[PDB]
RNA sequence: UACGGUGCUGAAGCAACAAAUGCCCUGCUUCCAGGAAAAGCCUCUAAGCAUCAGGUAACAUCAAAUCGUACCCCAAACCGA
RNA sequence: CGAAGGUGUGCUGUGAGGCAUGCUGGAGGUAUCAGAAGUGCGAAUGCUGACAUAAGUAACGAUAAAGCGGGUGAAAAGCCCGCUCGCCGGAAGACCAAGGGUUCCUGUCCAACGUUAAUCGGGGCAGGGUGAGUCGACCCCUAAGGCGAGGCCGAAAGGCGUAGUCGAUGGGAAACAGGUUAAUAUUCCUGUACUUGGUGUUACUGCGAAGGGGGGACGGAGAAGGCUAUGUUGGCCGGGCG
RNA sequence: AGGACCGAACCGACUAAUGUUGAAAAAUUAGCGGAUGACUUGUGGCUGGGGGUGAAAGGCCAAUCAAACCGGGAGAUAGCU
RNA sequence: UAAGGUGAUAUGAACCGUUAUAACCGGCGAUUUCCGAAUGGGGAAACCCAGUGUGUUUCGACACACUAUCAUUAACUGAAUCCAUAGGUUAAUGAGGCGAACCGGGGGAACUGAAACAUCUAAGUACCCCGAGGAAAAGAAAUCAACCGAGAUUCCCCCAGUAGCGGCGAGCGAACGGGGAGCAGCCCAGAGCCUGAAUCAGUGUGUGUGUUAGUGGAAGCGUCUGGAAAGGCGCGCGAUACAGGGUGACAGCCCCGUACACAAAAAUGCACAUGCUGUGAGCUCGAUGAGUAGGGCGGGACACGUGGUAUCCUGUCUGAAUAUGGGGGGACCAUCCUCCAAGGCUAAAUACUCCUGACUGACCGAUAGUGAACCAGUACCGUGAGGGAAAGGCGAAAAGAAC
């Protein structure tokens, strides 16, 4: 499914609205993106889905500080 | 003149049956219904 | 009948059934063929069966 | 705990037969009570070729609520009431009247 | 069939019609009304240890039960199980 | 011989011709639109087991369960009130 | 010593109504003043049930067709038996799959059912009746397709799908005549056989797979030739002499 | 050889009559068309409702189709009867 | 507990039992086929077919047990690839599905109304979906207030159809503050001294309490009518019992009961006391939740439709200060007040009733009342989802009509 690994980003629903304020559903879809992270506390690439925004706060928490948030989520990566 | 019932006892089976219902979400709600309803006979089956 | 059964053991309990077994096919047979005016002996028997089984489970070790 | 039993002397009270004494012979699940000679039904029973063939019209006891009888008490010549209580270690029915034991 | 307990259970009444009268005369075979889970070497070992009579082949069927009316209320009868037992030669019951 | 039938015996029981849309034929011939799969089956070995197990053949013995089997079925029994 | 309800009668009030009373009915009813309403029906092509009308009218379902005798019976155009007649005969015959499910057979009954009568029946009631190593299913195998561990995808539901697993309408071992029951029979009996396994014995021995190869394994049309099923005649046997 | 010819089964349905509370909610009777093919048929399977499928008629999708059926929103709304 | 019993239509048969293993009632137990989450594999539900391991055998074959998936943890093992990791096998623990409403969350209509219609309305309704619990959610101020002060959350009545929102239309609709129901506050983000001193959690035991069977339980005769008396008449009696239901017409005193008084082998609930095991207070000083607050873009939610629009949420792009600091006080600024987000827990007052027990009704009384007073979600219709009836009353007693 459509949702980020690190921050649970999921596709939210919304109103499309004209300049005549016709309302119509719609979905908001996060940035995600398959990203391969270094992890070298263990030696080894891991493949996340991951919204620009995870990418952001793995850059700022560390993929290790991150993964070990996930593994106490289940979340198997 | 060809009407509209056709009796297959497998097509019966298969379409309506008891297995055929327990295997779709939607299915294992007809039984529900009808488990609440009382029917003496569930589906098709027999 | 459960409490003159209950000083008899395993053995001597098994073979007390298959006795019972047989008296009630006997009666089934007795029964079908028009003879058995006594059609209580039926129920009788097939109860004691059942009050040695009972006692047979509660000599397992339960 | 029942006050009327199958073998107790009664007397009727409400009835064709009200101030008959019967024996009581069987007590009907129904709380009715047959009673030797009391509620004589004039049947007319049919006749059946294998057992107790010949039809009949038959005087039979036909039963009558426990209710309309109570106990002949045979020392006062009356009815009476019954009550419930425990002597040495057993219940026992005793007459209101009198608080004798049957 | 070889336990005493399960033989006990698996013949239930001999059938006294006149096809199963004929089929004693004539073929050495009793007709007998059988368990529904009883199988041909059930009835076999069953007859062979009660009846104490050579048993050569069983043959079985199954007896479907009849459809009744008891004034407005359908019912069916229980579904019955027959066994043609052929015996070698000897009966005595 | 209970009119519904039963028990014993028992004649000849051959040939020629004709002949299928059926069989030989899952063939043959021809054509283009170019015509299932998988197992049983036969065979070969791998790992592996060998004066064992397993294999072939013969012979004996045992088993082959269970369910269906009534009846209608171009129709008064199915689909059509 | 007769409530409600029902049905008449009498009296009475401007009216809705009220009072009395006979008969039926066979156990509840209720003044007065207040109080509350599922409170008043002739209509709504109103709703339900009941009953009319048309009317003893139309019709009794293929224009294949009946007739008589006897029988049974309360009763016979319709059932049974019989003799004729007529109808189908690539069917209106026979065997099945499907589907139905006891309608099969016997006895018994005729209220309803049968477009009439019914002694008859696929009708009611009761009893009986289905017998398998070889038929068929189950089973081994797979097609379309379906389900689908993980997996991939997807707000949730869930979707697609791999390995696999199901799935026949297809592939895969073997039985024939004859005789028989009221009703079953390649299932029972008689005779004569066939297959696949297992277990043992014997003699000999390289045997072993989720794998390799072969095989299974496949179209349409057309043609000749050889055969049988089957039939026709003749012969033979038996009867017949109209 | 053939979307070849005549013609039965088989598949269809041009005409006419009958019938129109029918024997039948589309048939019957006489005739009619195709009849080795773009044929026909059995069994099973897939496609689902603004969707399907359609040699295309808005045809068909269980006697229902210019948006199926069932249930629900639902006592929709009804300046109309 | 008991002299009567073997459920009903439903008789009959053959029997059991009567002073205590008949039956009946209650508690703990036992058995508990097949299907169905269905779980050994499959499947047209109630069927088909196995595998392993034991123990049996007359060597024909038997009986029992285990064998699903996923998750978690563990052990053994184990690739490409040296390490490793994926992956594999097994064990143990747990889940799976059903169920009325209430609850929370994820999605989300249209008819309709606006006398047309699109904003708006209907309505975050119906519906679908996930999950939970006995309630759930919410909850201990980065809240309100107005320079006076209040002191978490939830529900009720007011505030008020007010202030506002609004094609300023149709319509939507607060809060402040007051009165009440019920109140309860705690913990982590860390150290040390003190140490098991608060606290519920289970999990034993004691004593009380109730539930699940039950015991006793008052007192009436005579006469008249009548098929029958409980009715009439007469004369009596009980009442902590005249609630009710029955009995041949209307019974306080015939019966069952009612008030009142009592009662449990066994199991169990809610309360208390007490004991084993685990969780830590108390002090002292530190510490004070960052891709967060805030912002831009697009949307949503707040009564509030972007409007002058604060405040909350966030899909996207960004992005601080960090107690000398920050948030809010309805654009915005200043001052003053007030609180301290980005981490959590938490009873009660509140909501509901598939089900059970008792009681009630100016509720219905067989075209009513549940669809169903009756063998009704049946018959019947329908491929199916689904739809869905009609049908009560002899009599006091069958005495149900011998002949
Ligand atoms: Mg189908
Ligand atoms: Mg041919
Ligand atoms: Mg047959
Ligand atoms: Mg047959
Ligand atoms: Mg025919
Ligand atoms: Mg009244
Ligand atoms: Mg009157
Ligand atoms: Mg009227
Ligand atoms: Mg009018
Ligand atoms: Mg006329
Ligand atoms: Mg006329
Ligand atoms: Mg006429
Ligand atoms: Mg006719
Ligand atoms: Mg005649
Ligand atoms: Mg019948
Ligand atoms: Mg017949
Ligand atoms: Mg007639
Ligand atoms: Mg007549
Ligand atoms: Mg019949
Ligand atoms: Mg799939
Ligand atoms: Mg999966
Ligand atoms: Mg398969
Ligand atoms: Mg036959
Ligand atoms: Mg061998
Ligand atoms: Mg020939
Ligand atoms: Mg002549
Ligand atoms: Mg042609
Ligand atoms: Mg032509
Ligand atoms: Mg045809
Ligand atoms: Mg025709
Ligand atoms: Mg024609
Ligand atoms: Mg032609
Ligand atoms: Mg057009
Ligand atoms: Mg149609
Ligand atoms: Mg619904
Ligand atoms: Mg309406
Ligand atoms: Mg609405
Ligand atoms: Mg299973
Ligand atoms: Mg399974
Ligand atoms: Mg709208
Ligand atoms: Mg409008
Ligand atoms: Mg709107
Ligand atoms: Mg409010
Ligand atoms: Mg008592
Ligand atoms: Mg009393
Ligand atoms: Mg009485
Ligand atoms: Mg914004
Ligand atoms: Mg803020
Ligand atoms: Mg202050
Ligand atoms: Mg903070
Ligand atoms: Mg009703
Ligand atoms: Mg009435
Ligand atoms: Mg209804
Ligand atoms: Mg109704």
């Amino acid at each position: 499914s459509r949702v980020c690994q690190v921050t649970g980003k999921r596709p939210v629903t919304g109103n499309n609205r004209s300049h005549a304020l016709n309302a119509t559903k719609r979905r908001f879809l996060p940035n995600l993106h398959s990203h391969r992270f270094w992890v070298e506390s263990e030696k080894r690439f891991v493949t996340l889905r991951v919204s620009a925004k995870g990418m952001r706060v793995i850059d700022k928490k560390g993929i290790d500080t991150v993964l070990a948030e996930l593994r106490a989520r289940g979340e198997k990566y | 003149m060809k009407r509209t019932f056709q009796p297959s006892v497998l097509k019966r089976n298969r379409s309506h049956g008891f297995r055929a219902r327990m295997a779709t979400k939607n299915g294992r709600q007809v039984l529900a219904r009808r488990r609440a309803k009382g029917r003496a006979r569930l589906t098709v089956s027999k | 009948k459960a409490k003159e059964l209950r000083e008899k053991s395993v053995e001597e309990l098994n073979t007390e059934l298959l006795n019972l077994l047989r008296e009630q096919f006997n009666l089934r047979m007795q029964a079908a063929s028009g003879q058995l005016q006594q059609s209580h002996l039926l129920k009788q028997v097939r109860r004691d069966v059942a009050r040695v089984k009972t006692l047979l489970n509660e000599k397992a070790g339960a | 705990a029942a006050k009327i039993r199958r073998d107790d002397e009664v007397i009727v009270l409400t009835g064709k037969d009200k101030g008959k004494r019967g024996k009581v012979k069987n007590v009907l699940s129904s709380g009715k009570v047959i009673v030797e000679g009391i509620n004589l039904v004039k049947k007319h029973q049919k006749p059946v070729p294998a057992l107790n063939q010949p039809g009949g019209i038959v005087e039979k006891e036909a039963a009558i609520q426990v209710s309309n009888v109570a106990i002949f008490n045979a020392a006062t010549g009356k009815a009476d009431r019954v009550g419930f209580r425990f002597e040495d270690g057993k219940k026992v029915r005793f007459f209101k009247s009198n608080s004798e034991t049957i | 069939m070889i336990r005493e307990e399960r033989l006990l259970k698996v013949l239930r009444a001999p059938h006294v019609s006149e096809k199963a009268s004929t089929a004693m005369e004539k073929s050495n075979t009793i007709v007998l009304k059988v368990a529904k889970d009883a199988t041909k070497a059930e009835i076999k070992a069953a007859v062979q240890k009660l009846f104490e009579v050579e048993v050569e082949v069983v043959n079985t069927l199954v007896v479907k039960g009849k459809v009744k009316r008891h004034g407005q209320r359908i019912g069916r009868r229980s579904d019955w199980k027959k066994a043609y037992v052929t015996l070698k030669e000897g009966q005595n019951l």
